[PDB]
């Protein structure tokens, strides 16, 4: 500290903790941001998972005909 | 056996106060009750650029030949401006006593403006501020001011913002020379070998024409530049005001505070009406600076839990002493006269100040210091290489003991 940096010119107001409201706008803004913020994530985090979803699902079922019998066996 | 002063105030609301003493020089001035808290953010220069012009020539007097008669007698012309009080004051003979008187009144009242001379005065005032960031202390108490009276007519300084300086003009002054000057606010107050009667009449005679929610906020502020060598820092709380007498305690404190660690310690008890700034600005290095800190935050929880009755003994002393701010000399007393018909409405002996810091003890001390320190939320202004400085929570913390 005191030699962390070099900064210039950079003035930073604040607030006392007691003197401002503790959860200004918390949902008021709160959910437009987390939805925002959803959307700009959504399309790089969620495709992958959708296709493990698949290939477990398809693992599965796939197995499951695989264990089933084959009528034209023994027959 | 203090010289009492007295005091005549006019119809028109022009008390006139005066103090006799030997000096055979005395010090005549003027206070009105006008300074940047009474200014609504588009004249937040007014103030400021009339006490430019102000002396730059009257109706009666035009121009330079004005200053000319108060080089005459060898007189000294002084004014100045602060968010409450604006003085106007001449320091002379005693026998030049009525032309000093008439000439203040040229100043309060048919004072000229002229237009050549706002260009002039504007230039003066612009450039002194793009000079006066240099001073830092003073860049660190506007910023405190700032940001401890955010959003009220106390938060803007006496200078005002370049932009209003550029963009005002005559009618603009005008109107704040006609709305701030009024009769009942304001005092002829005069120190030294003046006679009252003498003074009263020539009040009479000239002067007799003059027509007839504060917030404090704890934020912090910091101005970052890692290229000035020395950092200032100043921490207040909010102060009683004029009117509450405990402010006496309140400077036996800061006289126990004294300066003890990094250099440029000090210690400040500003009053405005039922408002105002306690506390400290020190300056220092970049290390010092958090230290220092921590060593005045302890002083203060010193002065709220654990005072005792020698430092007591010592800050009364102290503050005695500090009645010689009264002193004896025209220009210091006339001031003091000055204020105080401006703020109390009266002159307070100086007896009367010694009952009030005699009465005041440890036990006491350490009540009001408590009222008033402890668990408080601060102002904080620091400029220069201040990263060490510590954030809010730090500093709130600081400001009580879990002991």
């Amino acid at each position: 500290f005191g030699n962390l940096a070099r900064i210039r010119h950079v003035i930073s107001y604040s607030l006392s903790p007691f003197e401002q409201r503790a959860f200004p706008s918390y949902f008021s803004k709160g959910i437009p941001n987390v939805l925002r913020r959803t959307r700009e994530r959504i399309l790089r985090v969620a495709p992958p998972f959708v296709v493990v979803y698949l290939i477990y699902t398809w693992g599965n079922q796939e197995f499951e005909q695989s264990k089933r019998k084959n009528p034209a066996m023994y027959e | 056996s203090v010289p009492e002063t007295q005091v005549s105030i006019l119809d028109n609301g022009l008390r006139v106060a005066s103090e006799q003493s030997s000096h055979a020089t005395c010090t005549v001035g003027v206070w009105i009750d006008a300074g940047s808290r009474y200014e609504t953010e588009k004249n937040n220069g007014a103030g400021y650029f009339l006490e430019h012009l102000a002396f730059k020539g009257t109706k009666n007097r035009p121009g330079n030949a004005l200053e000319k008669e108060v080089e005459s007698i060898g007189a000294h012309l002084n004014a100045y401006s602060t968010r409450e009080h604006t003085a106007y004051l001449i320091k002379a003979l005693s026998k030049d006593l009525p032309k000093v008187v008439e000439l203040l009144a040229d100043i309060v009242q048919n004072s000229s403006l002229e237009d050549s001379q706002i260009e002039k005065e504007r230039d003066v005032i612009l450039r002194e501020m793009q000079e006066n960031d240099a001073s830092m202390q003073n860049v660190v108490f506007d910023y405190l001011h700032a940001t401890a009276f955010q959003g009220t007519p106390l938060a803007q300084a006496v200078e005002g913002p370049s932009e209003n300086v550029r963009r005002l003009s005559r009618t603009d002054l005008t109107d704040y020379l006609n709305r701030h000057y009024k009769a009942p606010r304001m005092v002829l107050a005069a120190a030294g070998g003046v006679e009252h009667q003498q003074l009263l009449d020539l009040a009479q005679k000239h002067l007799s024409s003059v027509s007839r929610p504060c917030r404090f906020t704890g934020s912090e502020i910091r101005h970052r530049d890692d290229a000035l060598p020395l950092a200032h820092v100043a921490i207040a709380v909010e102060g009683p005001g004029w009117a509450n007498p405990d402010n006496v305690t309140l400077q036996v404190a800061n006289a126990i505070i004294g300066h003890y660690l990094c250099q440029s310690f000090q210690t400040f008890n500003i009053s405005y009406s039922d408002t105002g700034l306690l506390g400290a600005h020190f300056v220092c290095d970049a290390m010092s600076i958090d230290d220092m800190v921590f060593f005045l935050q302890g002083q203060w929880m010193r002065l709220c839990t654990s005072a005792t009755e020698s430092e007591v003994t010592r800050g009364k002393n102290i503050l005695r002493n500090a009645l010689v701010s009264h002193l004896d000399g025209t220009t210091p007393v006339c001031e003091d006269i000055g204020r105080s018909l401006l703020t109390y409405g009266r002159r307070i002996p100086l007896a009367e100040w010694e009952s009030r810091i005699q009465e005041v003890d440890a036990q006491m001390l350490r009540d009001i210091c408590s009222k008033y320190f402890y668990d408080q939320c601060p102002a904080v202004a620091g400029y220069g290489p201040i990263e060490q400085l510590p954030d809010y929570n730090r500093i709130r913390s600081g400001m009580f003991w879990l002991r």
